[PDB]
């Protein structure tokens, strides 16, 4: 799709067996989600740094479906005021910023 | 980084 | 235009005669800007709201040139970590998300 910018840009997702909601997020490095149950293995890591960090666990390689998109990538897991698509994602979903 | 933002 | 994701999206803006680097934010909906001297009338802003509030001072129909394309729109200026191009000169300026 061609995705406007005059709302926020939130797209429908499918992962690890659930549909959820999150924002196309051309700021942010990563994809950072929760309430997720993802199968298989983690490791803690440590983002933010603004007050302090904030701890998430980081799954490689974890198949995800992006606006009908079927891709892979790094999702982190752990408490975020807004469920977020970073560029690591957007990047497996060929999504560009034209103008 | 990561950015999202509420006005 | 068209600008892939692999990399951080920073583009050259021009401001109060000044010129300076931004990234263009889908994840933020206002522009905040860090070191620029905006001539004409402001206002205070409460922005964030994790940890407390950012005061910053809001200028309304601030002319500014982004990667060329010379617009109009609110422009924050205030302390920021990185300085942000959010959704609302992301549409002045026809941008869009595309895959």
């Amino acid at each position: 799709p061609q995705i406007t910018l005059w709302q926020r840009p939130i797209v429908t997702i499918k992962i690890g067996g659930q549909l959820k909601e999150a924002l196309l997020n051309t700021g942010a490095d990563d994809t950072v989600l929760e309430e997720v149950n993802l199968p298989g293995r983690w490791k803690p890591k440590l983002i933010g740094g603004i007050g302090g960090f904030v701890k998430v666990r980081q799954y490689d390689q974890v198949p995800i479906e992006i606006c009908g998109h079927k891709v892979i990538g790094t999702v982190l897991v752990g408490p975020t005021p807004t469920n977020v698509i970073g560029r690591n994602l957007m990047t497996q979903i060929g999504c560009t910023l034209n103008f | 980084l990561n950015f999202p933002i509420s006005p």
